[PDB]
Protein backbone atom coordinates (compact mmCIF):
# COMPACT_ATOMS: atom_id res chain seq x y z
CA UNK A 1 0.00 0.00 0.00
CA UNK A 2 1.11 3.83 -0.78
CA UNK A 3 1.32 5.99 1.92
CA UNK A 4 -1.85 8.25 2.54
CA UNK A 5 -2.63 10.82 5.12
CA UNK A 6 -5.41 12.40 6.35
CA UNK A 7 -6.09 15.38 9.10
CA UNK A 8 -8.82 16.13 11.25
CA UNK A 9 -8.89 19.32 13.30
CA UNK A 10 -9.99 18.51 17.34
CA UNK A 11 -10.07 21.86 18.97
CA UNK A 12 -10.37 25.24 18.03
CA UNK A 13 -8.73 28.68 18.88
CA UNK A 14 -10.24 29.02 22.30
CA UNK A 15 -10.26 25.23 23.53
CA UNK A 16 -6.66 25.28 22.60
CA UNK A 17 -6.33 28.26 24.65
CA UNK A 18 -7.93 26.99 28.21
CA UNK A 19 -6.06 23.94 27.49
CA UNK A 20 -2.77 25.27 27.37
CA UNK A 21 -3.28 27.05 30.70
CA UNK A 22 -5.10 24.47 32.03
CA UNK A 23 -2.90 21.96 30.80
CA UNK A 24 -5.91 19.08 31.18
CA UNK A 25 -7.17 17.73 27.73
CA UNK A 26 -9.61 15.38 27.67
CA UNK A 27 -10.36 14.72 24.06
CA UNK A 28 -9.37 11.34 22.63
CA UNK A 29 -6.14 10.95 20.27
CA UNK A 30 -5.53 9.06 17.16
CA UNK A 31 -3.13 9.38 14.68
CA UNK A 32 0.62 8.61 14.49
CA UNK A 33 1.00 12.63 13.64
CA UNK A 34 0.01 15.35 16.22
CA UNK A 35 -0.92 18.80 15.28
CA UNK A 36 0.40 20.74 18.22
CA UNK A 37 0.52 24.52 19.46
CA UNK A 38 1.58 26.40 22.20
CA UNK A 39 0.40 30.17 22.40
CA UNK A 40 3.20 31.17 19.86
CA UNK A 41 2.62 28.78 17.56
CA UNK A 42 1.65 25.58 15.69
CA UNK A 43 3.66 22.52 14.62
CA UNK A 44 3.44 18.56 14.57
CA UNK A 45 4.66 15.94 17.10
CA UNK A 46 5.33 12.38 15.46
CA UNK A 47 4.93 9.31 17.84
CA UNK A 48 7.81 6.32 17.43
CA UNK A 49 8.10 3.78 19.32
CA UNK A 50 5.77 5.28 22.08
CA UNK A 51 7.35 8.59 22.18
CA UNK A 52 5.27 11.78 20.73
CA UNK A 53 8.76 13.59 19.30
CA UNK A 54 8.63 16.94 18.49
CA UNK A 55 11.34 19.62 17.81
CA UNK A 56 12.68 21.91 20.47
CA UNK A 57 12.63 25.11 18.77
CA UNK A 58 8.59 24.35 18.47
CA UNK A 59 7.60 22.78 22.17
CA UNK A 60 11.20 24.43 24.30
CA UNK A 61 10.72 22.54 27.57
CA UNK A 62 7.19 22.91 27.79
CA UNK A 63 5.06 19.89 29.51
CA UNK A 64 1.75 18.23 27.08
CA UNK A 65 -1.49 19.23 27.88
CA UNK A 66 -2.91 15.35 29.02
CA UNK A 67 -6.24 13.94 30.10
CA UNK A 68 -4.04 13.78 34.04
CA UNK A 69 -3.17 17.06 33.46
CA UNK A 70 0.10 18.44 32.19
CA UNK A 71 2.85 15.64 31.64
CA UNK A 72 6.53 16.51 31.55
CA UNK A 73 9.15 15.96 28.83
CA UNK A 74 11.17 12.33 28.51
CA UNK A 75 13.82 13.92 26.30
CA UNK A 76 15.13 17.28 26.37
CA UNK A 77 17.87 17.46 23.83
CA UNK A 78 18.52 21.68 23.03
CA UNK A 79 21.80 20.57 20.17
CA UNK A 80 19.43 17.91 18.69
CA UNK A 81 16.58 20.33 18.90
CA UNK A 82 14.74 17.49 19.92
CA UNK A 83 12.02 17.10 22.86
CA UNK A 84 9.75 13.85 23.41
CA UNK A 85 7.15 13.18 25.88
CA UNK A 86 5.15 9.79 26.45
CA UNK A 87 3.02 9.61 23.51
CA UNK A 88 -0.64 10.02 24.38
CA UNK A 89 -2.76 7.26 24.84
CA UNK A 90 -4.94 6.30 22.25
CA UNK A 91 -2.27 7.56 19.88
CA UNK A 92 -0.08 4.99 17.09
CA UNK A 93 3.53 4.95 16.98
CA UNK A 94 5.60 4.42 13.79
CA UNK A 95 8.86 2.25 13.74
CA UNK A 96 12.10 3.73 12.54
CA UNK A 97 12.99 2.69 9.24
CA UNK A 98 15.11 -0.65 8.59
CA UNK A 99 15.77 -0.33 4.49
CA UNK A 100 18.17 2.36 4.30
CA UNK A 101 15.80 3.96 1.38
CA UNK A 102 16.72 7.77 0.31
CA UNK A 103 13.54 8.26 -1.23
CA UNK A 104 11.81 9.61 1.67
CA UNK A 105 8.26 11.17 1.91
CA UNK A 106 7.70 14.03 4.16
CA UNK A 107 4.35 14.07 5.55
CA UNK A 108 2.80 18.11 5.95
CA UNK A 109 0.72 19.36 8.76
CA UNK A 110 -2.15 19.36 5.55
CA UNK A 111 -1.45 15.47 5.06
CA UNK A 112 0.42 15.69 1.95
CA UNK A 113 3.02 13.78 1.57
CA UNK A 114 5.78 15.24 -1.12
CA UNK A 115 8.58 13.07 -2.35
CA UNK A 116 12.20 14.13 -1.25
CA UNK A 117 15.27 12.29 -1.93
CA UNK A 118 17.71 12.01 0.50
CA UNK A 119 21.52 13.66 0.00
CA UNK A 120 22.92 13.39 3.44
CA UNK A 121 22.60 11.64 6.94
CA UNK A 122 20.07 15.05 7.82
CA UNK A 123 18.96 16.72 3.96
CA UNK A 124 16.71 15.67 0.92
CA UNK A 125 15.62 17.69 -1.48
CA UNK A 126 12.12 18.22 -3.03
CA UNK A 127 11.38 16.60 -6.51
CA UNK A 128 8.82 19.04 -6.66
CA UNK A 129 9.61 22.42 -4.55
CA UNK A 130 6.83 24.59 -2.55
CA UNK A 131 6.65 27.48 -0.99
CA UNK A 132 7.83 28.02 2.08
CA UNK A 133 4.35 29.04 3.29
CA UNK A 134 3.13 25.50 2.62
CA UNK A 135 5.90 23.98 4.15
CA UNK A 136 5.34 26.35 7.92
CA UNK A 137 3.31 24.41 10.67
CA UNK A 138 5.26 20.95 9.06
CA UNK A 139 8.50 21.50 12.12
CA UNK A 140 8.24 17.75 14.08
CA UNK A 141 6.37 16.19 11.19
CA UNK A 142 7.76 12.64 10.02
CA UNK A 143 10.65 11.68 6.73
CA UNK A 144 8.99 8.36 5.67
CA UNK A 145 10.81 5.92 3.91
CA UNK A 146 8.49 4.09 0.82
CA UNK A 147 7.44 1.35 3.56
CA UNK A 148 5.96 3.99 5.98
CA UNK A 149 8.52 4.21 8.37
CA UNK A 150 10.04 6.67 10.19
CA UNK A 151 13.72 8.52 9.07
CA UNK A 152 13.88 11.95 10.23
CA UNK A 153 11.76 14.72 11.21
CA UNK A 154 11.29 17.73 9.13
CA UNK A 155 13.19 20.54 10.61
CA UNK A 156 14.22 23.41 8.61
CA UNK A 157 13.88 24.03 5.36
CA UNK A 158 16.80 25.15 2.53
CA UNK A 159 14.53 28.19 0.38
CA UNK A 160 15.37 30.85 -1.77
CA UNK A 161 13.20 33.05 -3.16
CA UNK A 162 10.71 31.79 -0.49
CA UNK A 163 10.62 28.38 -2.46
CA UNK A 164 12.07 25.59 -0.65
CA UNK A 165 13.90 23.09 -2.39
CA UNK A 166 15.61 20.96 0.18
CA UNK A 167 14.91 20.14 3.83
CA UNK A 168 17.02 19.75 6.62
CA UNK A 169 15.81 16.64 9.27
CA UNK A 170 16.65 15.07 12.41
CA UNK A 171 17.40 11.43 11.60
CA UNK A 172 15.97 9.10 13.99
CA UNK A 173 19.48 8.38 15.07
CA UNK A 174 20.03 11.44 16.91
CA UNK A 175 16.40 10.69 18.72
CA UNK A 176 17.88 6.90 20.08
CA UNK A 177 21.24 9.01 20.97
CA UNK A 178 19.22 11.39 23.13
CA UNK A 179 16.79 8.97 24.61
CA UNK A 180 20.73 7.21 25.67
CA UNK A 181 21.44 11.21 26.78
CA UNK B 1 4.57 28.96 30.02
CA UNK B 2 1.61 27.15 29.23
CA UNK B 3 1.56 23.56 28.01
CA UNK B 4 1.98 22.34 24.41
CA UNK B 5 -1.74 21.25 23.27
CA UNK B 6 -3.09 18.58 20.53
CA UNK B 7 -5.25 20.77 18.18
CA UNK B 8 -5.44 18.35 15.55
CA UNK B 9 -4.21 14.87 14.21
CA UNK B 10 -2.86 13.44 10.81
CA UNK B 11 -4.02 9.66 10.31
CA UNK B 12 -1.61 7.54 8.57
CA UNK B 13 -2.64 3.95 9.09
CA UNK B 14 -5.80 4.81 6.93
CA UNK B 15 -6.34 2.66 3.81
CA UNK B 16 -8.64 3.20 0.97
CA UNK B 17 -12.35 3.10 1.65
CA UNK B 18 -15.13 3.28 -0.41
CA UNK B 19 -17.30 6.65 1.26
CA UNK B 20 -20.82 5.22 3.34
CA UNK B 21 -23.79 6.20 1.89
CA UNK B 22 -25.47 8.30 4.55
CA UNK C 1 -27.61 7.80 -21.42
CA UNK C 2 -25.76 9.52 -18.56
CA UNK C 3 -22.39 8.23 -16.60
CA UNK C 4 -23.82 8.63 -13.04
CA UNK C 5 -21.90 8.40 -9.65
CA UNK C 6 -22.97 5.79 -7.71
CA UNK C 7 -20.26 6.28 -5.38
CA UNK C 8 -17.28 7.41 -4.11
CA UNK C 9 -13.92 6.09 -2.83
CA UNK C 10 -11.06 8.27 -0.52
CA UNK C 11 -7.89 7.04 -0.81
CA UNK C 12 -6.77 7.99 2.86
CA UNK C 13 -9.47 6.04 4.64
CA UNK C 14 -11.03 9.19 6.29
CA UNK C 15 -13.64 8.85 7.71
CA UNK C 16 -14.31 12.49 9.32
CA UNK D 1 -15.73 14.15 3.36
CA UNK D 2 -14.30 14.29 -0.40
CA UNK D 3 -13.59 11.48 -2.86
CA UNK D 4 -11.20 11.06 -5.34
CA UNK D 5 -12.28 8.05 -7.21
CA UNK D 6 -16.27 7.95 -8.33
CA UNK D 7 -17.46 4.60 -9.00
CA UNK D 8 -19.46 5.37 -11.97
CA UNK D 9 -21.91 3.35 -13.55
CA UNK D 10 -23.65 2.95 -17.48
CA UNK D 11 -26.59 1.69 -18.78
CA UNK D 12 -23.82 -0.96 -19.94
CA UNK D 13 -21.52 -1.36 -17.14
CA UNK D 14 -20.08 0.13 -14.08
CA UNK D 15 -16.66 0.77 -13.77
CA UNK D 16 -14.19 4.39 -12.47
CA UNK D 17 -13.20 7.63 -12.53
CA UNK D 18 -10.40 9.27 -10.78
CA UNK D 19 -9.97 13.02 -10.41
CA UNK D 20 -6.51 14.61 -11.25
CA UNK D 21 -5.98 18.23 -11.40
CA UNK D 22 -9.23 19.15 -11.37
CA UNK D 23 -10.72 17.16 -13.94
CA UNK D 24 -12.85 14.05 -12.98
CA UNK D 25 -10.74 11.42 -15.87
CA UNK D 26 -12.11 7.73 -16.60
CA UNK D 27 -11.68 5.70 -19.68
CA UNK D 28 -13.61 6.22 -23.36
CA UNK D 29 -14.48 2.63 -23.93
CA UNK D 30 -16.51 2.82 -20.69
CA UNK D 31 -18.00 6.58 -20.98
CA UNK D 32 -17.66 7.31 -24.72
CA UNK D 33 -18.45 10.02 -25.20
CA UNK D 34 -21.65 10.48 -22.53
CA UNK D 35 -21.97 13.27 -20.30
CA UNK D 36 -21.95 13.29 -16.66
CA UNK D 37 -25.01 13.35 -14.42
CA UNK D 38 -24.99 16.09 -12.30
CA UNK D 39 -27.70 18.12 -9.52
CA UNK D 40 -28.23 20.66 -12.86
CA UNK D 41 -28.16 18.29 -15.13
CA UNK D 42 -25.85 16.57 -17.38
CA UNK D 43 -22.23 18.30 -17.54
CA UNK D 44 -20.09 17.33 -20.89
CA UNK D 45 -16.71 16.04 -21.29
CA UNK D 46 -13.77 18.67 -21.06
CA UNK D 47 -11.73 16.27 -22.66
CA UNK D 48 -12.06 13.46 -25.17
CA UNK D 49 -9.32 11.21 -26.30
CA UNK D 50 -10.34 8.42 -28.14
CA UNK D 51 -6.57 7.62 -28.95
CA UNK D 52 -5.57 7.20 -25.41
CA UNK D 53 -8.53 6.01 -24.08
CA UNK D 54 -8.95 9.19 -22.34
CA UNK D 55 -12.28 11.43 -21.23
CA UNK D 56 -12.71 13.57 -18.74
CA UNK D 57 -15.53 16.46 -17.23
CA UNK D 58 -14.70 18.58 -14.70
CA UNK D 59 -14.52 17.24 -11.65
CA UNK D 60 -18.09 16.95 -9.83
CA UNK D 61 -19.39 17.77 -6.52
CA UNK D 62 -18.00 15.14 -2.99
CA UNK D 63 -14.59 14.96 -4.60
CA UNK D 64 -10.95 15.80 -4.70
CA UNK D 65 -8.04 15.96 -7.15
CA UNK D 66 -4.94 13.85 -6.36
CA UNK D 67 -1.65 14.43 -6.94
CA UNK D 68 0.82 13.80 -10.07
CA UNK D 69 3.25 11.43 -9.65
CA UNK D 70 7.01 13.30 -9.45
CA UNK D 71 9.13 11.01 -7.70
CA UNK D 72 9.57 8.40 -10.77
CA UNK D 73 8.78 5.28 -8.56
CA UNK D 74 8.19 2.63 -10.00
CA UNK D 75 6.45 0.53 -7.21
CA UNK D 76 3.03 0.93 -8.35
CA UNK D 77 -0.07 0.74 -6.40
CA UNK D 78 -3.62 -0.01 -7.82
CA UNK D 79 -6.16 0.78 -6.20
CA UNK D 80 -10.20 -1.26 -7.45
CA UNK D 81 -13.12 -0.20 -7.16
CA UNK D 82 -13.79 -2.14 -4.02
CA UNK D 83 -11.48 0.06 -2.44
CA UNK D 84 -8.48 -2.77 -2.64
CA UNK D 85 -4.93 -2.25 -3.16
CA UNK D 86 -2.84 -4.00 -5.85
CA UNK D 87 0.73 -3.77 -5.66
CA UNK D 88 2.23 -3.24 -9.24
CA UNK D 89 5.61 -3.59 -10.52
CA UNK D 90 5.91 -0.78 -13.55
CA UNK D 91 7.71 -2.66 -16.35
CA UNK D 92 7.11 0.60 -18.86
CA UNK D 93 4.88 3.89 -19.96
CA UNK D 94 1.99 2.14 -19.70
CA UNK D 95 2.60 -1.29 -18.35
CA UNK D 96 2.53 -2.75 -15.12
CA UNK D 97 3.04 -6.27 -13.65
CA UNK D 98 1.05 -7.63 -10.30
CA UNK D 99 3.22 -9.06 -7.75
CA UNK D 100 0.42 -11.35 -7.09
CA UNK D 101 -1.98 -12.18 -10.28
CA UNK D 102 -5.40 -12.13 -9.73
CA UNK D 103 -8.23 -13.63 -11.15
CA UNK D 104 -9.59 -10.85 -13.89
CA UNK D 105 -12.95 -10.16 -11.58
CA UNK D 106 -10.84 -9.34 -8.84
CA UNK D 107 -9.83 -6.09 -11.48
CA UNK D 108 -12.80 -6.17 -13.11
CA UNK D 109 -15.53 -3.02 -12.79
CA UNK D 110 -11.61 -0.36 -11.71
CA UNK D 111 -10.99 0.52 -15.18
CA UNK D 112 -10.16 4.60 -14.57
CA UNK D 113 -9.11 3.91 -11.10
CA UNK D 114 -5.71 5.17 -10.31
CA UNK D 115 -2.05 3.59 -10.19
CA UNK D 116 -0.44 5.38 -7.29
CA UNK D 117 3.14 5.30 -6.50
CA UNK D 118 4.52 5.26 -2.65
CA UNK D 119 3.17 8.66 -1.97
CA UNK D 120 -0.45 8.23 -2.79
CA UNK D 121 -0.03 10.70 -5.66
CA UNK D 122 -1.30 9.56 -9.32
CA UNK D 123 1.18 7.57 -11.76
CA UNK D 124 -1.82 6.59 -14.53
CA UNK D 125 -4.77 5.56 -14.85
CA UNK D 126 -5.97 2.15 -15.01
CA UNK D 127 -6.31 1.43 -19.32
CA UNK D 128 -7.15 -2.25 -18.89
CA UNK D 129 -5.90 -6.02 -17.65
CA UNK D 130 -3.51 -8.12 -19.53
CA UNK D 131 -4.90 -11.31 -18.38
CA UNK D 132 -3.15 -15.01 -19.60
CA UNK D 133 -6.47 -17.14 -19.32
CA UNK D 134 -8.51 -15.39 -17.11
CA UNK D 135 -6.05 -14.46 -14.39
CA UNK D 136 -4.85 -10.90 -14.70
CA UNK D 137 -0.93 -10.85 -14.35
CA UNK D 138 -0.44 -7.20 -15.98
CA UNK D 139 -2.13 -4.12 -16.61
CA UNK D 140 -2.11 -1.58 -19.42
CA UNK D 141 -2.40 2.62 -17.86
CA UNK D 142 -2.53 5.95 -19.09
CA UNK D 143 0.65 7.79 -17.51
CA UNK D 144 -0.57 11.14 -15.97
CA UNK D 145 1.86 13.28 -18.48
CA UNK D 146 -1.14 11.76 -21.00
CA UNK D 147 -3.51 13.81 -18.85
CA UNK D 148 -1.03 16.45 -18.07
CA UNK D 149 -0.78 17.13 -22.15
CA UNK D 150 -4.45 16.46 -23.32
CA UNK D 151 -5.55 19.42 -20.38
C1 LIG E 1 19.60 24.34 8.33
C2 LIG E 1 19.46 25.12 7.02
C3 LIG E 1 18.55 24.39 6.07
C4 LIG E 1 18.96 26.55 7.28
O1 LIG E 1 17.61 26.92 6.94
C5 LIG E 1 16.82 27.57 7.70
O2 LIG E 1 17.17 27.93 8.83
N1 LIG E 1 15.61 27.82 7.21
C6 LIG E 1 14.52 28.34 8.03
C7 LIG E 1 13.90 27.26 8.89
O3 LIG E 1 13.41 26.26 8.37
N2 LIG E 1 13.90 27.49 10.20
C8 LIG E 1 13.33 26.54 11.15
C9 LIG E 1 13.84 26.81 12.56
C10 LIG E 1 15.35 26.67 12.58
C11 LIG E 1 15.97 25.96 13.78
C12 LIG E 1 15.94 25.27 12.40
C13 LIG E 1 11.81 26.64 11.13
O4 LIG E 1 11.25 27.73 11.35
N3 LIG E 1 11.15 25.52 10.88
C14 LIG E 1 9.68 25.48 10.82
C15 LIG E 1 9.22 25.08 9.41
C16 LIG E 1 9.45 26.21 8.38
C17 LIG E 1 10.60 26.09 7.36
C18 LIG E 1 9.13 26.00 6.89
C19 LIG E 1 9.05 24.57 11.90
O5 LIG E 1 9.67 24.80 13.15
C20 LIG E 1 7.60 25.00 11.99
O6 LIG E 1 6.75 24.55 11.22
N4 LIG E 1 7.31 25.86 12.95
C21 LIG E 1 5.96 26.28 13.27
C22 LIG E 1 5.43 27.40 12.41
O7 LIG E 1 6.00 27.77 11.38
N5 LIG E 1 4.28 27.92 12.84
C23 LIG E 1 3.60 29.02 12.19
C24 LIG E 1 2.65 29.62 13.23
O8 LIG E 1 2.24 28.93 14.18
O9 LIG E 1 2.28 30.79 13.15
C25 LIG E 1 2.82 28.74 10.92
C26 LIG E 1 1.98 27.62 10.84
C27 LIG E 1 1.24 27.39 9.72
C28 LIG E 1 1.33 28.28 8.66
C29 LIG E 1 2.16 29.40 8.73
C30 LIG E 1 2.91 29.63 9.86
C31 LIG E 1 13.40 28.91 7.16
C32 LIG E 1 12.27 29.46 8.02
C33 LIG E 1 11.15 30.09 7.21
C34 LIG E 1 11.70 31.18 6.30
C35 LIG E 1 12.83 30.65 5.41
C36 LIG E 1 13.92 30.03 6.26
ZN1 LIG F 1 12.45 1.63 5.56
ZN1 LIG G 1 5.52 9.63 -6.73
Amino acid sequence: APITAYAQQTRGLLGCIITSLTGRDKNQVEGEVQIVSTATQTFLATCINGVCWTVYHGAGTRTIASPKGPVIQMYTNVDQDLVGWPAPQGSRSLTPCTCGSSDLYLVTRHADVIPVRRRGDSRGSLLSPRPISYLKGSSGGPLLCPAGHAVGLFRAAVCTRGVAKAVDFIPVENLETTMRS
Amino acid sequence: KGSVVIVGRIVLSGKPAIIPKK
